[PDB]
């Protein structure tokens, strides 16, 4: 809840909700993709008349009439908690931690947090 | 040799004793006579504890390149007129506790000379 919590103040801080501008217009995109692939095979095995319905799933169906910012959400969370735990797999093998992930962690976080104050010049004198 | 800030606040309660009784006869309102006393009480409570105190920590970078970590405070007793006047002191030994006392009592000191600004430290 502190991944959303960071969401919904970028939410407040665009003054619109996510995807409103975006849903229908990548909604069309797929059709046309749809539409391309059976174009194209009925250009090889066309001539043999046989029509080739290329269609959505009934799974990714219930993905496009019910596409909401709730999606989005649901998508970036599960992106963050991702790209994230690779880091701490990782900090883990840097340092030799075994099996301790704890102190990954918080040497993840001192880590980043020291590169922040090193390269500002912490004094303003 | 007793502590300060309980002087200071030992004061206060005292001082706070005696004028609650004329000063509840001075008081114009349609109220109970009891409802008054449930209202001086009440005020009594409010100019007594400090509103905001503060507290810093500071990277200071010492004369050999070194870093150290400096920690100050700054309580404003009173809003009650403003601005906020009181002094700076640099010692080993400036706690909280004391800086909430000489606060408030700077918001009595410049009362008794009518200068308008309250207490801080
Ligand atoms: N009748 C009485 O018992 C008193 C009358 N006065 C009168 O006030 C006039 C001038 O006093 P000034 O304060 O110079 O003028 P002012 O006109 O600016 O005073 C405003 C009022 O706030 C009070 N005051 C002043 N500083 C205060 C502070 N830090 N906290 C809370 N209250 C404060 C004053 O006693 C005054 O009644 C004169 O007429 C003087 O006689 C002052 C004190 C008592």
């Amino acid at each position: 809840g502190v991944t959303v919590s960071y969401f919904e103040w970028l939410n407040n801080l665009n003054h619109v909700s996510y995807g409103r501008l975006t849903f229908k217009y990548e909604r069309d995109s797929n059709y046309h993709l749809l539409m391309s692939v059976q174009e194209s095979l009925e250009r090889k095995f066309g001539k043999h008349g046989g029509t080739i319905p290329i269609v959505p799933t009934a799974e990714f169906q219930d993905r496009i009439s019910g596409a909401s910012e709730k999606d989005i959400v649901h998508s970036g969370l599960a992106y963050t908690m991702e790209r994230s735990a690779r880091q701490i797999m990782r900090t883990a093998m840097k340092y030799n931690l075994g099996l301790d992930l704890r102190t990954a962690a918080y040497v993840n976080a001192i880590e980043k947090v020291f590169r922040v104050y090193n390269e500002a010049g912490v004094t303003f004198t | 040799d007793p502590n300060f800030f309980k002087m200071v606040e030992g004061f206060f309660d005292r001082g706070a004793s005696i004028v609650e009784d004329k000063l509840v006869e001075d008081l114009k309102t349609r109220e109970t006579e009891e409802q008054k006393r449930n209202r001086v009480r009440s005020i009594l409570r409010i100019i007594k504890p400090c509103n905001h105190v503060l507290s810093l920590s500071f990277p200071i970078r010492r004369d050999d390149g070194s870093w150290e970590v400096i920690e100050g405070y700054r309580a404003q007793h009173s809003q009650h007129r403003t601005p906020c006047k009181g002094g700076i002191r640099y010692s080993t030994d400036v706690s909280v506790d004391e800086v909430k006392a000489l606060a408030s009592l700077m918001t009595y000191k410049c009362a008794v000379v009518d200068v308008p600004f309250g207490g801080a430290k």
